[PDB]
């Protein structure tokens, strides 16, 4: 009887089996990798059960197993959330995950910790279960916390190198910055609703206030990477190229804005928090899609794009669309993971070699990535009929046809073009001109771990949006009518900004130098946002954490005030006390005097 | 409570008697068996107390101290066993007195019915400390700072017998029952402002409140390892448990009597939280953190409603437990190299992986990670202070942002990076370090399956 | 411009003792001298010890004690129809008001 | 990575490799032990071209205060093997 | 005629750009010469100290010591009450607890204030 | 890197130092290899043009005005090869790298394995151990009355010694120990 409860808990223990083995033998051989990779392909195999039950009937539920204590009248206990955001997540994530695990079996082969590495995967990928499947307010911080912290071991996984550790510790102060915001939303909750349950929350809050949407909007922008807060999400390219494909690129990003979908019965109750959304997605976009037009990395390139890419479903959620974005989430997985796929083989083949600059033609020198990275490309730019144009076409539409700001508008129009552009940039710059890198040649593709991961990706890219959007009920008003134009303004925008990157990438050719303008070194530098707020704020507050605070008050003042004062002033009075000739003299004398102040004074 | 008292007073003539070369398993063994004992005050209930006589009673406040400070004794043996090698028998053995000594002083104080009684021990327990502060302690500034550590407190509760009598003068008892039966409201008067200050200058002093610290960093840096453990762990919590037990005759001038704390409080966790990120000495670092946490305790006991008590307690059993964790590791760490400094060892992961792992979870538990303990009652003040005034919550989530820094970069600076070339003494880590770690790490993911045991009589 | 001789005497000289100490640095044939003592099928028994057991605790569990309290799981009801059938009841529900249909 | 254990013959190979595609050096003169402004009669900034060459062409660059005295192709490929702890 | 590069605090001024690397007088290679001399003397002393093989401990740096002394116990003995001293203590020891004690009190008197005439909807505060 | 600095650099290490900088910013701007060929030569003969400058008051004036030129166009993101101190793999293996002497605390049973390792180990153990002893000397006698002046250390000059402070170059851990 019901087994969509017992599936749906049943993936989450078995993920976490591999963890209690590592301390077990299999541990110390060379069969963890694969072992973790088939866990997780089995988990995944399973997990489709539920979907398939969903769909066919529409089957909802919460399961509250484990009740952990009672304070007064608040209930708290382990609840798992089983809705359609679940079941829906928890295979494309598996299925993601698993192709990024066989991709690493051959990425990360010379690291002598590579079960630490797989192990450290799967705890990241537990953690996300958690975060997703949660029900209660106080397991999605648990959630939200364990990712941050997979994401922080995960970042500085070469301990040498000082870069990994202070973009580390950047994701750590960015995240933290959003927790703030989270705190205050739970705070808010529970002293006002009286619970940290969803459902709860949801009966007593017909109208929500500005203070819980606000903190939960400052959360999503933490964890999320918008304008704010988002060069953590750049920086976070230091470590293994893996780490990036999974964790920052396509599911521990992508948790902001699944918490401001999981909370769309509030959101639709105020107009203050969606144009705040908007607003922040808009400008997210714009300013990363033009960090991103003019940078040299492929890592730091395809960062932006993502960075870019939660802007638009930042701005979808802001236009009141949340299954919108959700659908735009679920393809962004897929594609994108490719493209960081695409990108760590082409970085592994070329002698650990990130620069496009030494990067020439790869067009025919292999010719697996450059396809997998054309079609992974061509879905990005929401290309008709892939998987992102069955998302990326219908929020272009759904933001066109809405009472909303004209501003957020044209600059998500903007971000679409400049995602064309850079898109052009990396497919021009990567695998059309001649070969630029040393003449030891060493490409090969030729394993069939990465072949497969590779093309699981490039069948997902090709047909699972048709199949997600033909196969799921419908949650929205259509836009059954449209002008002309209006509804080929993606694709005329997308097509305006291939012709014109490619344009103007076709000048490098010219046998012509000219120094840069000030346009392109505002956005080489990334809008030179990471220099001053990384050099004015923290200067500062380490400065007073030494002058005020340690050395001024702590070391001199508050020593001076209590313990130095008494000191001194007992040491005076010892000292008048005590400095006495010996004189008999003298103690009579001041014996007549108080013999004769007594007897005026007492009587 | 005296099949508890009588085992611990009955360690010192098992110590005195005991080989010369078996000391030490003697106590650790029965220091185990005794905590072990101690265990069943947990089995608290719902109704009033545990009152076994008139002179002593148990509460689910006073129990969980109790069977912390139980635990806390073989951890200290453990790690006293490796400075106190060369030392001579009679002197380890006064050692392990002067601690047998402040484990039998601090659980006669945290059961102590009768208020005289309960400050009588609060102060017998300053007397070993003190001894060990001053006389097994490494650096010359050790007789200063215990000078500190002396004078401070005392400053703070000579008063208070005062007005404890004061009190047994005009009510006519001091037995917390008849206390808490026969409260009755101080009014706004002049007099009852200086009682009220009588009253909570003794246990702000101890606790440290933010401008009365001074004491704390210079106790917790000149005294050896298990001084350290004893003040960061034990002695810190008795002046909550004090003002959680004093509290109940204050009202309702408290209403208006704490602004200047809860001032004081909320801007010394900041302050103290931005000097542990510039700070070039572990142990400061961690003395400050301890300061930053028990101000937080503090504000938690001024805002006076159930959830700040549950997060009170439950900030003070994981704080006790992570700081005395961290102390020892910063120990283990200057046992090797002999300097204190944090910038002198470095890229220790590369050569003591396992200290690596055993700093690492440390520094996530001091971060606050949930579903920890220490985040419970993290989470439970900072709820508490959002309902007394919404604004409270900013200043709260700096401190965890800035909490989290200085832990990571406590854990960066020491365990990452390139190893100092010059240092060729750094051991393999011993069995005995690492049964510390674990001993230390363990209980407190055992207590988050049943926070309910550390939440205090007000879940 | 260029090496002294006494800077291309001491290179000379610590590269020949570099090169004796990597050489040095190899492996003999037998070098790992390990110490021997003892005290479809794969997927197959991988299926029965991963995914099996687990279902069964699962199971068991969530049928005989998680629903053993009230409201532990919690179903959204079955949507419903017009034309469709009650299992429970048996009773047909009725159909709708034959709206005018055209293209 | 699979990337083969380059040798010292390898790496005297790839050196004069470099250098006699180097139009400004006679090929069939050049020899592994001949100076650059003496047996070559070069110029600085040559020196410089020649040293960033065989940057590109072994992947890694070297400092400058190392680079401005290797004058012969025999201490370039030593250098070169020093870097990266080649055996033989 | 380029744009002037403009050094700040944060963002110093290039060494190729300095405008006293340039103007070099016999004294001032005579300055280079001493700090050479005295960096290799300090050079030599540490590996000497390094190579030792009879060595089987830190190397003590005086530096460190000196350092480590300068920021923790040296500060008290060399305060001197000054007029910006006395300022810059009390507005950083006294004007931000005023200023929250402000900020609080006037929150929490509008609180108490709207509790008395009752109109702040209070439904569903049960755990406080 | 293993070379001694100088007390100061002349002008001919600052326009050779200029004229690389420079040619790898234009490589970097210049990405393709006939484009940055081309500039490249073009470079070189406008900086040819004042090689045979004679005054010195006069060449010191160019190259402080050429650093003023190659610092408003200095493409600022440069090329930067994977383990340079700029690069995104620079200290990727730094945490691999174990000293040697950490081998001296490897309990017994581990030590078994290995032996002809250990025995070649004690054996530079007891070359290191009489060569230092010699070194001492050696460079007591060799340095000049009141401290050296650069760290630059002189060679062997005996037959059967070895160079002054050795062990700690010899003995580097590996590029990639792991
Ligand atoms: C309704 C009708 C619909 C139809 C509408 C009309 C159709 C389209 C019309 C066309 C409109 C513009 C098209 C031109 C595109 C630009 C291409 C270009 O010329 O770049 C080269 C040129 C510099 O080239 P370079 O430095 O010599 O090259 C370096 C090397 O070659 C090294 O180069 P590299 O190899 O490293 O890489 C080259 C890279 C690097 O190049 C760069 O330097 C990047 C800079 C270019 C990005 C700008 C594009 C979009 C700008 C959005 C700005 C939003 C507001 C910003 C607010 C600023 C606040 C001050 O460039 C690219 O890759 C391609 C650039 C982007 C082209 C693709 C997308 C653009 C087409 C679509 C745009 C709009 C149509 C949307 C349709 C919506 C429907 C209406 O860029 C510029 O000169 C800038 C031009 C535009 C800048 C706008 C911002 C100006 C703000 C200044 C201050 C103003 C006053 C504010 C006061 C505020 C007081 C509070
Ligand atoms: C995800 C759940 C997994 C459940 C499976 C069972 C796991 C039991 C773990 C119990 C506690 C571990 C003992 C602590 C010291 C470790 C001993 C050691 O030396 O390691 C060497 C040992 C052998 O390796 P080796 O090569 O010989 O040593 C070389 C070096 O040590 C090199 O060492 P390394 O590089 O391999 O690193 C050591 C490793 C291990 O060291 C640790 O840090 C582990 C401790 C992490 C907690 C940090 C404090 C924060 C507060 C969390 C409190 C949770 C406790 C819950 C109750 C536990 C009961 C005791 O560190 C980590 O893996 C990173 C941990 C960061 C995870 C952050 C996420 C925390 C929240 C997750 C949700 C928890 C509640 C779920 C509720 C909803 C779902 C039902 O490795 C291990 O044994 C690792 C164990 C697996 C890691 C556990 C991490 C998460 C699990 C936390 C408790 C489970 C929650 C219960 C729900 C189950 C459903
Ligand atoms: C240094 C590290 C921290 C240590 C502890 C610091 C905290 C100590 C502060 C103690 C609480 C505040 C002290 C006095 C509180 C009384 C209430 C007062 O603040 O309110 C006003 C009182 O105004 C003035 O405060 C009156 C007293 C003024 C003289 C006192 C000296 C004030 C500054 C002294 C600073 C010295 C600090 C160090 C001491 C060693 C309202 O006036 P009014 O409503 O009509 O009368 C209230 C009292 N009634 C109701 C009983 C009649
Ligand atoms: C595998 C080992 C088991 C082998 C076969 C046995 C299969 C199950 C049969 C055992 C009997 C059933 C059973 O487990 O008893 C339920 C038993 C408790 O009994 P109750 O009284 O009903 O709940 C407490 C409230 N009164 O539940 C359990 O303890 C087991 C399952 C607990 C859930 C797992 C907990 C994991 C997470 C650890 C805590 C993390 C922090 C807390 C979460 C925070 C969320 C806000
Ligand atoms: C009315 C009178 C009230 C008296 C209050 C008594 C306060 C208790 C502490 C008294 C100590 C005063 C003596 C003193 O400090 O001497 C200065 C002394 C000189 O060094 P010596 O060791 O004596 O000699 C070595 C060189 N030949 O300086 C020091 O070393 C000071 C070190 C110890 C610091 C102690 C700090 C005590 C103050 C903290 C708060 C206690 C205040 C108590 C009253 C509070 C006010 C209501
Ligand atoms: C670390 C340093 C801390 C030092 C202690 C700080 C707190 C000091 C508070 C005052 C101490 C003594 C208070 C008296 C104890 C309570 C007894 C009481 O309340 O009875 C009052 C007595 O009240 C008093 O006598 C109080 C007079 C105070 C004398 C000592 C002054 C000490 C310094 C005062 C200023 C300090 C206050 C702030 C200190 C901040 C912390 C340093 C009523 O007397 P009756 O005659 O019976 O009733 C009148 C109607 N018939
Ligand atoms: C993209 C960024 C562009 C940056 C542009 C920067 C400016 C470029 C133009 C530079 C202008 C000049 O030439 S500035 C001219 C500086 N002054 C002199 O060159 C005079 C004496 N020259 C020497 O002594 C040299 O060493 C020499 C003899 C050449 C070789 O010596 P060798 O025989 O020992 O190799």
């Amino acid at each position: 009887m019901n087994p969509f409860a017992s599936l749906t808990l049943t993936t989450l223990t078995i993920l976490t089996i591999p963890i209690m083995m590592s301390n077990s033998n299999i541990y110390k051989t060379n069969l963890y990798p694969n072992y973790v990779k088939t866990t997780v392909s089995y988990a995944f195999t399973l997990s489709l059960v539920p979907l398939l039950m969903f769909m066919h009937t529409g089957q909802e539920m919460i399961i509250s197993n484990w009740h952990w204590m009672t304070l007064q009248t608040v209930e708290l206990s382990l609840s798992f959330k089983m809705d359609y955001f679940s079941v829906m997540f928890i295979p494309v994530a598996l299925f993601v995950t698993w192709s990024i695990m066989e991709f690493s079996m051959w990425y990360m082969h010379s690291d002598p910790f590579i079960n630490r590495f797989f192990k450290y995967l799967l705890l990241f990928l537990i953690t996300m279960m958690i975060l997703v499947t949660a029900n209660n307010l106080f397991q999605l911080f648990i959630g939200w916390e364990g990712v941050g912290i997979m994401s922080f071991l995960l970042i500085g996984w070469w301990h040498g190198r000082t870069d990994a550790n202070t973009a580390a510790l950047q994701a750590i102060l960015y995240n933290r910055i959003g927790d703030i915001g989270f705190v205050l939303s739970m705070a808010w909750f529970l002293t006002h609703s009286n619970a940290w349950d969803l459902q709860q929350i949801f009966m007593l809050n017909n109208e929500c206030p500005n203070m819980p949407l606000i903190g939960l909007l400052l959360a999503a922008a933490g964890k999320s990477a918008q304008f704010g807060l988002h060069p953590w999400l750049p920086s976070a390219m230091e470590g293994p190229t893996p780490v990036s494909a999974l964790l920052h690129s396509s599911t521990m990003v992508v948790a902001g804005v699944f918490l401001l979908i999981r909370f769309y019965p509030l959101m639709e109750t105020n107009k203050l928090v969606q144009t705040m959304t908007l607003c922040l997605g808009a400008i997210t976009t714009l300013f990363t899609a033009l960090c991103a037009i003019t940078q040299n990395d492929i890592k730091k390139i395809v960062a932006f794009s993502t960075s870019s890419q939660l802007g638009l479903m930042m701005v979808t959620i802001g236009i009141n669309q949340p299954h919108l974005a959700f659908l735009h989430i679920c393809m962004h997985a897929f594609f994108k993971a490719m493209l960081f796929m695409c990108s760590g083989s082409i970085i592994h083949s070329l002698n650990d070699e990130q620069d496009i600059r030494k990067m020439g033609g790869l067009y025919k020198a292999m010719p697996f990535t450059t396809t997998a990275l054309i079609i992974g490309s061509l879905a990005l730019t929401g290309m008709p009929y892939l998987t992102g144009f069955y998302s990326k076409d219908l929020i272009i539409e759904a933001v066109n046809m809405s009472y909303t700001n004209a501003w957020a508008l044209l600059m998500t129009l903007i971000a679409t073009s400049l995602t064309a552009a850079y898109s052009t940039r990396i497919i021009f710059f990567a695998f059309l001109g001649k070969p630029r890198f040393p003449p030891l040649v060493l490409i090969n593709e030729n394993n069939p771990l990465l072949i497969n991961s590779i093309k699981r990706l490039l069948i997902g890219s090709i047909f699972a949006g048709f199949i997600i959007s033909n196969n799921i009920p419908p949650m929205t008003v259509p836009n059954t009518t449209m002008p002309l134009y209006m509804k080929m303004t993606a694709l005329i925008v997308t097509i305006m900004g291939f012709m014109l990157a490619l344009e103007l990438n076709n000048t490098t050719y010219y046998l012509k130098f000219k120094y840069p303008s000030q346009t392109y070194k505002f956005s080489n530098m990334l809008g030179y946002y990471p220099s001053i707020m990384h050099r004015l704020p923290t200067y500062h507050n380490l400065s007073m954490s030494q002058k005020s605070a340690s050395s001024l008050l702590d070391l001199i003042w508050l020593e001076t005030i209590l313990p130095k004062t008494t000191s001194f002033i007992q040491m005076k009075m010892s000292i008048m006390v005590s400095n006495q000739k010996g004189l008999i003299k003298l103690y009579f004398l001041s014996f007549l005097i108080t013999i004769m102040i007594s007897m005026t004074l007492f009587n | 409570m005296l099949k508890i008292i009588i085992p611990t007073t009955m360690l010192l003539p098992m110590t005195w008697m005991s080989k010369h070369n078996m000391i030490w398993i003697n106590a650790t063994v029965h220091s185990l068996l005794i905590s072990l004992i101690s265990l069943s005050l947990l089995n608290q209930l719902g109704e009033n107390s545990l009152n076994f006589s008139l002179t002593f009673f148990s509460d689910s406040l006073s129990a969980p101290l109790l069977v912390l400070t139980t635990w806390l004794l073989p951890l200290m043996l453990m790690a006293s066993q490796s400075h106190l090698s060369k030392e001579t028998t009679t002197r380890k053995k006064l050692y392990i007195t002067m601690l047998i000594l402040l484990q039998l002083f601090l659980i006669m104080t945290f059961t102590a019915t009768e208020l005289i009684l309960f400050y009588i021990l609060f102060e017998a327990t300053l007397v070993p400390t003190l001894i060990i502060i001053t006389r097994w302690g490494n650096q010359t500034e050790r007789l200063n700072a215990g000078l500190y550590f002396l004078f401070y407190t005392l400053a703070g509760s000579l008063p208070l017998l005062v007005a404890l009598v004061y009190i047994q003068n005009t009510t006519g008892s001091l037995n917390f029952l008849i206390i808490h039966y026969w409260s009755h409201p101080l009014s706004n008067s002049w007099s009852n402002i200086f009682m009220w200050l009588a009253c909570i200058m003794a246990f702000m002093v101890k606790m440290p409140l933010y401008g009365l610290h001074l004491w704390l960093p210079k106790a917790h840096v000149e005294a050896p390892i298990a001084g350290s453990m004893v003040l960061a762990a034990v002695l810190l919590k008795l002046g909550g448990y004090g003002m959680m037990r004093i509290t109940t005759i204050l009202n309702p001038l408290t209403n208006y009597m704490a602004y200047p704390f809860l001032m004081l409080s909320m801007w010394g966790m900041i302050m103290t939280s931005s000097i542990c990120l510039r700070q070039t000495d572990l142990k400061s670092l961690i003395a400050y953190s301890s300061v930053s946490h028990m101000a937080l305790v503090i504000v938690a006991i001024m805002i006076q409603t159930p959830w700040s008590f549950m997060g009170a307690t439950a900030l003070m059993i994981a704080h006790g437990l992570t700081s005395s964790m961290l102390f020892c590791l910063a120990n283990t760490n200057y046992e090797r190299v002999h300097s204190r400094t944090m910038i002198l060892a470095r890229g220790l992961q590369t050569l003591l992986p396992l200290m690596a792992t055993w700093w690492l979870v440390a520094s996530l538990t001091n971060l606050a990670l949930p579903p920890s303990i220490n985040l419970i009652g993290e989470l439970f003040i900072i709820t508490a202070s959002f309902s007394w005034s919404n604004i409270t919550i900013i200043l709260m989530g700096m401190n965890m942002m800035i909490t989290a820094l200085y832990s990571l970069y406590m854990l960066i600076t020491t365990q990452r990076g390139k190893y100092t070339h010059h240092i060729n003494n750094i051991k393999p880590s011993f069995t005995r370090e690492n049964a510390l770690m674990a001993l230390h790490i363990l209980p407190l993911l055992l207590l988050t399956l049943n926070p309910k045991m550390i939440l205090g009589p007000l879940y | 411009s260029g090496y002294t001789p006494d800077e291309k005497l001491r290179l000379q000289q610590l590269r020949e003792l570099r090169r004796r100490w990597l050489k040095d640095q190899e492996l003999s044939p037998r070098e790992p001298v390990l110490p021997p003592r003892r005290v479809t099928y794969r997927h197959s028994i991988f299926a029965v010890t991963h995914v099996l057991i687990p279902v069964w605790i699962i199971h068991y569990y969530l049928k005989y004690h998680v629903t053993a309290k009230p409201y532990t799981v919690v179903e959204r009801k079955p949507r419903i129809f017009p034309g469709d059938t009650i299992l429970e009841t048996g009773e047909v529900i009725p159909l709708m008001k034959e709206f005018p249909d055209q293209h | 990575s699979d990337a083969p254990p380059l040798t010292l013959e390898a790496i005297k190979d790839r050196v004069l490799y470099v250098l006699k595609l180097y139009d400004k050096i006679d090929p069939e003169k050049l020899s592994v032990n001949s100076h650059f402004m003496k047996d070559l009669g070069l110029d600085s900034l040559d020196q410089v071209e020649i040293i960033m060459a065989m940057e590109d062409e072994f992947g890694f660059e070297i400092p400058d205060i190392d680079a401005e005295k290797l004058m012969c192709p025999q201490e370039i490929v030593d250098y070169i093997a020093d870097k990266k702890d080649v055996y033989e | 005629s380029f744009p002037k590069y403009k050094p700040s605090r944060l963002a110093t001024l290039p060494a190729t750009l300095d405008p006293a690397e340039y103007d070099i007088s016999p004294e001032t290679r005579k300055a280079q010469a001493e700090r050479l001399a005295i960096r290799s003397r300090l050079k030599r002393e540490y590996l000497l100290q390094y190579n030792d093989p009879n060595r089987l401990g830190v190397i003590e740096d005086p530096a460190l010591i000196r350092w480590t002394y300068a920021r923790s116990a040296n500060i008290y003995p060399n305060f001197r009450p000054t007029p910006k001293t006395s300022l810059l203590g009390a507005l950083f020891g006294i004007g931000p607890l005023f200023f929250w004690y402000y900020v609080f009190k006037t929150d929490r008197d509008k609180k108490e204030k709207l509790i008395q005439e009752g109109k702040l909807d209070q439904t569903f505060n049960i755990s406080y | 890197a293993f070379s001694a600095p100088a007390a100061y650099l002349t002008h001919q290490q600052k326009v050779l130092r200029l004229y690389k900088r420079a040619l790898r910013h234009l490589e970097s701007w210049c990405v393709h290899r006939d484009k940055y060929r081309y500039f490249a030569c073009l470079m070189r003969a406008r900086f040819d043009e004042h090689k045979n400058e004679k005054d010195m008051v006069k060449a010191t004036q160019l190259l402080r005005q050429a650093e003023e030129e190659f610092w408003y166009g200095q493409h600022p993101q440069p090329y930067i090869f994977p383990e340079s101190p700029g690069g995104t793999s620079y200290e990727r293996y730094e945490c691999y790298k174990v000293p040697e002497w950490c081998l001296d605390d490897w309990h017994p049973s581990e030590k078994a394995m290995y032996p002809d390792y250990f025995a070649k180990r004690e054996q530079w153990k007891r070359l290191r151990r009489e060569s230092w002893e010699r070194e001492v000397k050696q460079l007591q006698e060799e340095t000049p009355p009141g401290g050296p002046r650069t760290e630059a250390l002189p060679p062997a000059r005996k037959e059967g010694d070895l160079p002054p402070l050795w062990w700690h170059i010899v003995t580097r851990p590996r590029e990639r120990p792991m």
